[PDB]
């Protein structure tokens, strides 16, 4: 899909995970910018609740980010844990 | 109240083949919760006691409620590097662990010369690529003892460096020609490469 999103000041981004979920590997979010680890499958490691990890039936995942802000711009990373891992990222862009 | 480090995690060097451990040591975890990330690919590796990567030589493994271990068997030269044990406070906390995989000489023929033969007063260049870590030294030295031929032309016995260079080329120097590489991981290993110099 696309790797930049653009998100209002305030509401929530939808952050696609541009690599498919094989088989039962987990699929994990991290900020590119301090390697914060964000989720791993739907558990959120970080302690900010405005972050969600969703799950499609279609084995392609999405990083919501509620109340955007500025800060929350960057680049974020999908990855699916084969070894060696599958990953795609997205830029965060906030308006 | 708020987890904090117990020490450092303490870096470790081993051969190839052989298994690393990392301990993160936390007091006062409470709630908060810890997870490891391989630092050169950015690569999730465990959360809590479970392991993300389906990597089957690493694991985790909790005993002490404060020492979360990170165990890689039978290293491989990419497992090299550092590795990120992160407390999920806020803002993160984070100690790094790192592994130097060692890798003993290796020279490869194929990117290496063979037995090869120069007319007499023609240039020759023998060569031996080797792989290691550290990166290996190499050395060309004469199997009979003799001192090789090289611009000052001067006599040395032995020459540090991978394409041993020999130009305008007398009878003399036919003979075999040792490579020797090395990296301080046992074992040396050598090339035996031999020169005829024709009329
Ligand atoms: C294992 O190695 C790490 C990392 O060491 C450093 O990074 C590597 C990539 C190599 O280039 C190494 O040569 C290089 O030294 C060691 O971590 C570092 O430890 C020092 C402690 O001496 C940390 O400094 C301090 O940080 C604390 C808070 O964490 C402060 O309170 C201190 O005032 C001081 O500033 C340093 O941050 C840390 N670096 C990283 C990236 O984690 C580690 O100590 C070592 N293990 C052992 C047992 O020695």
């Amino acid at each position: 899909a696309t790797s930049n999103v653009t998100t209002q000041i305030g509401t929530h981004a939808y952050l696609p995970c541009r690599v498919k979920q094989l088989g039962n590997k987990s699929v994990s979010w991290i900020r590119l910018r301090d390697g914060h680890i964000l989720t791993v499958d739907r558990a959120v490691f970080i302690a900010d609740q405005r972050f969600l990890a969703i799950k499609q039936p279609d084995k392609y995942w999405t990083l919501q980010i509620k109340y955007v802000q500025a800060r929350d711009a960057g680049s974020y990373e999908c990855q699916v844990s084969t070894e060696p891992k599958v990953s795609a990222r997205v830029q965060l862009q906030v308006v | 109240p708020d987890p904090e480090f117990i020490g450092f995690i303490n870096n470790v060097t081993y051969p190839a083949g052989r298994e690393a451990i990392l301990a993160c040591s936390v007091r006062n975890l409470g709630k908060n919760k810890v997870g490891w990330l391989r630092a050169s690919d950015q690569t999730v590796l465990a959360l809590q006691g479970r392991v993300v990567t389906h990597n089957a030589r690493i694991s985790v493994m909790h005993q002490d409620m404060h020492t979360w271990k990170l165990k890689i068997s039978k290293l491989r030269e990419s497992d090299r590097g550092c590795y990120m044990c992160q407390i999920n406070t806020s803002p993160m906390k984070k100690q790094v662990g790192c592994i130097d995989v060692q890798v003993p000489p290796d020279i490869i023929n194929e990117e290496s010369s063979a037995d090869l033969a120069v007319q007499e007063g023609e240039d020759a260049t023998l060569t031996c690529k080797a792989t290691g870590n550290p990166q290996p030294r190499v050395t060309w030295r004469r199997e009979d003892g003799e001192m090789i031929l090289i611009r000052k032309l001067m006599k040395v016995e032995s020459y540090n460096g991978s394409s041993l260079r020999l130009l305008r080329l007398e009878r003399r120097q036919m003979g075999a020609y040792l490579c020797i590489a090395s990296n301080d991981v046992p074992p040396a290993v050598s090339k035996r490469v031999s020169l005829s110099v024709h009329h």
